DNA sequence: CACAGTGCTACAGACTGGAACAAAAACCCTGCAG
DNA sequence: CTGCAGGGTTTTTGTTCCAGTCTGTAGCACTGTGTAAGACAGGCCAGATC
DNA sequence: GATCTGGCCTGTCTTA
């Protein structure tokens, strides 16, 4: 029995027709869209199959009811590739943990200065915000930064 | 002179002496004790005459290249 | 054919991975306290595979052809 | 983000159907690119036709259960 | 809740030494047994 | 003659502890393998047309 | 000359 796990989220997205990787449809394992999971949230049941993916191919090349571009994409929830390999619909653990540290290092970014008072921030504002961040999380926790976020500094 | 690690040379120690042995190779802490002959700072010597405002004690080893930096922090730091 | 790569066979590769787990799979069947020589045609093997690139392999002089920089390593375990 | 798509909706889900996750993370793979660099200074013939034939055999043989439980030493 | 290291320092267990003891391994040796 | 119980016998095998002397692993803080373009929404302008 | 719309361009967002 084979188990395809290994793979981070740019090349299971290549490599199953999907459109990598800040498309409209986000998950690799349900149909929803970028702004229909910001309403909804934690409901979502698991879809998409390397067979359901085939299929859909078929569907988005032989197009038999005739729509426009956009309808199309729709209608196959963005398979507009043929997938070759196949793998197993499962999270990958690393590159989850660095995804989520930097969207909270992005969070804590934004809340050493006011950006729900002020909405338009400037670039050098940002410049000074992240400097600071950065000296303090040099004064404590004994930390420097980093251009890409690797495994350790998000443990 | 074969770029083997510390640990590295305990593991093959360990593996070499535990199977068949009879061990050939030497432990780790008597090879840090014939260390201290080659490392400056063991054999003695003079000049002659005595060097300018150099310190004549033949025993320092490894010495820190700040050389006395006033940490303080008003100054260059 | 711009490509400089190697493989081992899948069906090769798998039968020498698996005919070197021979010792912990008996050793398995022992504590178990199961019959080794017995209801041995029922086995299950569950493989993980993982694929992955990697970026700034820098080239070599060589002959040719020309090749890219970057790397993909696929492998089984 | 979608990670947070993913780590605040399907997770339950795969948990109960894998049973785990996380054992078959991506850090089994990462960690052997490692390998294929000091397998390609240390250990590989420095030409351009035979190196990866012999970086696959000396990470083939670094794999193998059979030398690890000889280096074991039995404590 | 990666994981195999990365070296130097620290202190844990393996040693002797006589005193003396027990338990055991196994010869041989006597009693009580047909 | 044999059988088994239980006597002694030597010789393991280890028995207590404190000076040590030596060996092997634990504690310390931290490493490196995660390395690129593509999607999308809005502003606008230039060339085509009536 | 007034009108318009397709597509060009630019900034942010996402996984690497
Ligand atoms: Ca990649
Ligand atoms: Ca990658
Ligand atoms: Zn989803």
């Amino acid at each position: 029995f084979f188990r395809g796990t290994g793979y981070d989220e740019k090349m299971v997205r290549e490599m199953e027709g999907l459109e990598a990787s800040g498309s409209t449809y986000i998950c690799t394992l349900c149909d929803s869209t970028r702004a229909e999971a910001s309403q909804n949230m934690v409901l979502h049941s698991i879809t998409r199959s390397h067979d359901e993916n085939l299929e859909r191919y078929e569907i988005w090349r032989k197009n038999p009811f005739s729509e426009s571009a956009d309808e199309l994409r729709d209608r196959v929830k963005g398979v507009s590739a043929k997938p070759f390999m196949e793998t197993q619909p499962t999270l990958d653990a690393l590159h989850c943990d660095i995804g989520n540290a930097t969207e909270f290092y992005k969070i804590f970014q934004d809340e050493i200065g006011e950006v729900y008072q002020k909405p338009n921030p400037s670039r050098e504002e940002r410049r000074r915000w992240r400097s600071t961040l950065d000296k303090q999380l040099r004064k404590k926790m004994k930390l420097k930064p980093v251009m890409r976020m690797n495994g350790n500094y998000a443990r | 002179n074969t770029f083997l690690s510390c640990s590295q040379y305990h593991k093959m120690y360990r593996t070499v002496k535990a199977t068949s042995g009879r061990q050939i190779f030497q432990p780790l802490h008597t090879l840090r004790n014939a260390e201290k002959e080659l490392l400056p700072g063991f054999h003695q010597f003079e000049w002659q005459p005595a060097l300018k405002n150099v310190s004549t004690s033949w025993d320092v080893g490894i010495i820190d290249g700040l050389s006395g930096w006033t940490v303080s922090v008003d100054d260059v730091p | 054919a711009d490509t400089i790569s190697r493989r081992f066979r899948y069906d090769v590769a798998l039968v020498s991975a698996l005919k070197d787990l021979e010792e912990d799979i008996m050793e398995g069947l022992r504590e178990r306290a199961l019959d080794d020589s017995m209801c041995t045609s029922g086995f299950t093997v569950v493989v993980k595979e993982s694929c992955d690139g990697m970026g700034d392999v820098s080239e070599k002089h060589g002959s040719g052809p020309a090749v890219p920089e970057k790397a993909v390593r696929f492998s089984f375990t | 983000t979608n990670y947070l798509h993913k780590t605040l909706a399907h997770v339950p889900e795969i948990v109960e159907r894998d049973g785990s996750i996380g054992a078959w993370a991506s850090e089994g793979n990462e960690s052997g690119n490692k390998l294929f660099r000091r397998f390609r200074k240390m250990n590989a013939r420095q030409s351009k036709t035979f190196e990866l034939e012999d970086i696959l055999k000396h990470h083939w043989l670094y794999t193998s259960k059979y030398l690890q439980k000889f280096m074991e030493a039995h404590k």
